[PDB]
Formats: C-alpha cells, sequence, structure tokens
DNA sequence: GCATGATAAATGAC
DNA sequence: GTCATTTATCATGC
C-alpha cells in the first residue's frame, strides 16, 4: 500500500440544472442574495450553488 | 462532447509505465503532463483525466494483480 | 458485461 | 475568487 491511497456526490436533476444555467447566463457570477434564492427555489445549499456556479466558470473556460 | 475513443495500446503502457514506476507519488507536475503528452499524442488535459481515473481505480482494485503491475 | 475516457458534484490548497 | 483533485455517473467501445 501507499500513503497517497489514504462524500457522497449526487447528480442534480434536470429542473436543477437548467435554472443554474439559465441564471448562469445572466451572470457568471452570483451575490450572496441571489445565492441564497437559488438555494430555496432548487432544494440545495447555499454552498452548493456557490461550488456549481465554480465548477460552471471553469467549464466556461476549458470550452 | 464525449465522443469517447480508447487511446493507443503503446499510449497506455507509456502512461501506466509512469504511474506504476511513480507509485509512491503518482502526481506528475505540469512538465511531466506535456512530456506524457507528446509520446502518447494526446493532450495535456487527456493526461489529466487518465491519471485521475487511474488512481481510484487502483485504489479501488487493491489488492489483486496490481501489485504485479508494479513490475513497471 | 465490463473496460475506459469524459463529465458532473464536492473538497481542499492557495 | 481559481484550480487541481477526488468520487460517482454517464456514455461509448467492444
Amino acid at each position: 500500500l501507499h500513503e497517497w491511497t489514504g462524500k457522497k456526490r449526487k447528480p442534480y436533476s434536470k429542473f436543477q440544472t437548467l435554472e443554474l444555467e439559465k441564471e448562469f447566463l445572466f451572470n457568471a457570477y452570483v451575490s450572496k442574495q441571489k445565492r441564497w434564492e437559488l438555494a430555496r427555489n432548487l432544494q440545495l445549499t447555499e454552498r452548493q450553488v456557490k461550488i456549481w456556479f465554480q465548477n460552471r466558470r471553469m467549464k466556461n473556460k476549458k470550452n | 462532447r464525449r465522443k469517447r475513443r480508447n487511446f493507443s495500446k503503446q499510449a497506455s503502457e507509456i502512461l501506466n509505465e509512469y504511474f506504476y514506476s511513480h507509485l509512491s507519488n503518482p502526481y506528475p507536475s505540469e512538465e511531466a503532463k506535456e512530456e506524457l503528452a507528446r509520446k502518447c499524442g494526446i493532450t495535456v488535459s487527456q493526461v489529466s483525466n487518465w491519471f485521475g481515473n487511474k488512481r481510484i481505480r487502483y485504489k479501488k482494485n487493491i489488492g489483486k494483480a496490481q501489485e504485479e503491475a508494479n513490475l513497471y
């Protein structure tokens, strides 16, 4: 065994992704308020919405 | 998007060679990923994906024939 | 029916 | 904030 060898993701629904993508088109960066609004509306945490937009921007750069 | 095509058999041997030879620290630098990308004919992003997939699947396969493959 | 490459959540370093 | 990762899902090769 090696030292480097030494939870839990769940794919979002179609509704969540579409709304998150729709908002991303308006603005790639989202304030604390809108983030709380999306979290409440899309059944997510504020951190999850935060992380999603961070990953989305990276995906947007790679393309 | 995701038009998956298996890499060259020789390219896989090159990636596997570096992986099992550096099994103590299977994290190639930026310059190391570039050298591997040129030998395999793939991009550096595909190199990072391969190592990302290999590390979790190696740890998953722990431990059957991975010990044998540590002779690269 | 799995192997394998790529993408989608989630974490951590900086 | 970016960004290289970890991990599970997905899609395709065969």
